[PDB]
């Protein structure tokens, strides 16, 4: 969220954080910014990407 | 507000006894750890551990007794009468407290005080 | 007027939401014929066993 | 695997810190935990922090502990106790903490299972950020003294308090 | 402790960490079941609320 | 699985600090050292998280925490020294006068 990257460039997830912040800056219902918020968290932790790839791995293991 | 359960009076009593035994084990562990060791048991490890395990067993047994007799008498009072109130469970708490805590404390006034306290704590529930 | 049994069965549904959904789940999976072999007796029994248990202690209070 | 080795060394060294009969030995095993931590930091790519853990934790703090604990000449009788009676309470607390706390990232950070496929060709490489590389030292120094300098100065105030307290509590001038 | 006692402890801890790796892999493998169970329970709660909100 | 393993390393260090508190009723020096272990585990978490999130805020706090750890160790050992000097021993039976 700070934008300072550990190698001297813009942080990896900073643009997602900003877009989330601009959204929340004028949407009175926080549910209006859900998609951008989960995009920022997905950039942080890669949870859904890894879950889907683990699904692919599971199906491959099942069919082997 | 309560519609999440499958019930079963026998299962209720069994699970209450199990939960009470777990709570008594943990409480006895804490009590044993809090107290110091007697002077003639400081250079020897085994007796302290034996005493701790004995405290765990004793308090687990006592708390399981409370947690079983409470729920069992509550259900047996609410079944044989077929009415649901805080009056049932108050009698169960009274009998559980009185019986078990007077057996352990070896006194009638202590049993009455425990029963009264347990009945109040169930009436506020 | 209106049967107290039928009304009480309807008002006991929120206490048996879990079996009702499971019975509905079975109905969808058996909509294919498969030679007239599949059925949902077990899910039907579980749902009504919950409803009947909910209705029994309150039915006789409305009857004289 | 290397993380397993460092984790095992740190586990045993820390057990030795908390279970050594002689406190001097406890301080020396603490130095081993700090060396292991420095190795972990080197694996993270943070060389400045890996070296600073040696300079400060081992070079300064652990030396302070060693100097004090050596001149105390503590006899084993004043600090000894049989710890067998603490197996159950430590078992309960450690198991609760273990289950709740070693898996706190699992739901948020689901691990990527290693497939039997070369997923290392899917590494995209951007040469724009590699033209002029910043060290971890320069990246930290870009921020400490300008954009977050107030925290820097407050840390200096903390150190000044340490100096004053050390003098007022222990000084006996000759 | 003796040097060999320390090394045996380190080997035991290495085995413990490999077991921890197995545990993490197992927990990862059961994400889909857990999300499916969560969805079914959420649907149960939502159906119950919508049926209770009706009255 | 990298992040979880780094985190469990920090976790075992924190847990060892908690255990050192639990197991050393009669050894307050090791109680202090266990607290230092807990502080190292938190410092590592900040560094690991800073690497994981590609964000420098974790490292700034890691340096400042190292400063805090140094100051706290200095003052703690001073208080240890004066307590020892007053009593002539470090045994916990001589630091229990205040009670009730």
């Amino acid at each position: 969220a700070s934008g300072w990257g550990i190698t001297g460039n813009k942080g990896r997830c900073y643009d997602f954080w900003m877009d989330f912040s601009e959204c929340m800056s004028h949407c009175r219902e926080p549910k209006d910014c859900t998609l951008l918020r989960e995009d920022y968290l997905e950039c942080l932790h890669h949870s859904k990407e890894f879950q889907r790839r683990n699904r692919i791995y599971k199906e491959e293991q099942r069919k082997l | 507000r309560y519609l999440e359960e499958e019930d079963g009076p026998l299962m209720k009593t069994i699970k209450g006894s199990i939960t009470g035994f777990g709570a008594g084990t943990i409480y006895g562990t804490i009590l044993a750890t809090w107290k110091d060791v007697p002077r003639v048991e400081r250079n020897v490890a085994l007796p302290g551990l034996i005493r701790t395990l004995k405290m765990m067993g004793t308090h687990g047994l006592t708390f399981a007794a409370i947690g079983g007799v409470y729920i069992g008498v509550e259900q047996l009072v609410q079944n044989f009468r077929s009415k649901r109130d805080f009056y049932n469970g108050a009698i169960g708490g009274f009998v559980a407290g009185a019986s078990v805590l007077g057996y352990r404390a070896r006194s009638i006034p202590t049993a009455i005080a425990a029963g009264a306290t347990l009945a109040v704590t169930s009436a506020l529930i | 007027v209106v049967d107290p049994k039928k009304y009480l069965e309807e008002s006991c549904k929120p206490k048996c939401v879990k079996p009702l959904l499971e019975y509905q789940a079975c109905v969808k999976r058996i909509q294919g014929d498969d030679s007239g072999h599949k059925h949902c007796t077990g899910q039907y029994f579980d749902y009504w066993q919950c409803i009947d248990k909910c209705v029994a202690p309150k039915l006789f209070a409305k009857l004289k | 695997m290397i993380l397993s080795v460092l984790s095992s060394l740190a586990l045993v060294s820390g057990l030795m810190v908390v279970r050594a009969k002689n406190p001097v030995h406890s301080v020396l095993f603490f130095i081993l935990v700090f060396c292991d931590t420095s190795g972990l930091l080197l694996l993270l790519g943070l060389d400045f922090f890996a070296m600073i853990f040696l300079v400060v934790y081992i070079g300064a703090i652990a030396v302070l502990f060693l100097f004090v604990v050596m001149m105390f000449h503590i006899q084993i009788a004043e600090i000894h106790e049989e710890v067998l009676r603490y197996l159950p309470v430590s078992g309960i607390i450690g198991l609760i903490f273990w289950w709740e706390m070693f898996f706190i990232l699992d739901n948020e950070s689901i691990p990527l299972l290693p497939t039997q496929r070369n997923t290392t060709s899917l590494r995209y490489t951007v040469y724009a950020g590699k033209v002029r590389s910043w060290t971890n030292l320069e990246t930290l120094g870009n921020l400490l003294y300008t954009y977050y300098f107030v925290w820097f100065l407050v840390s200096s105030l903390i150190l000044l308090v340490a100096m004053i307290g050390a003098i007022v509590l222990t000084m006996h001038r000759t | 402790v003796k040097v060999l006692t320390y090394f045996g402890m380190t080997l035991a801890a290495f085995a413990f960490w490999q077991s921890m790796d197995k545990v993490h892999v197992w927990i990862a493998l059961h994400q889909d079941e857990k999300q499916e169970r969560m969805e079914k329970e959420a649907e149960v709660r939502r159906v119950r609320a919508e049926l209770l909100r009706k009255a | 699985m990298d992040l979880i393993k780094y985190f469990t390393f920090s976790m075992i260090i924190f847990i060892l600090g908690i255990w050192g508190i639990l197991l050393n009723r009669r050894n307050i020096l090791i109680m202090l050292m266990s607290i230092e272990l807990m502080l190292l585990a938190v410092n590592l978490n900040f560094l690991v998280f800073s690497v994981s999130l590609d964000d420098m805020m974790g490292q700034v706090f890691a340096l400042l925490v190292l400063t805090v750890a140094a100051a706290e160790s200095a003052i703690g050992l001073a208080i240890f020294v004066i307590t020892f000097r007053v009593r002539g021993t470090i045994a916990v039976e001589f630091i229990n006068s205040i009670q009730g």
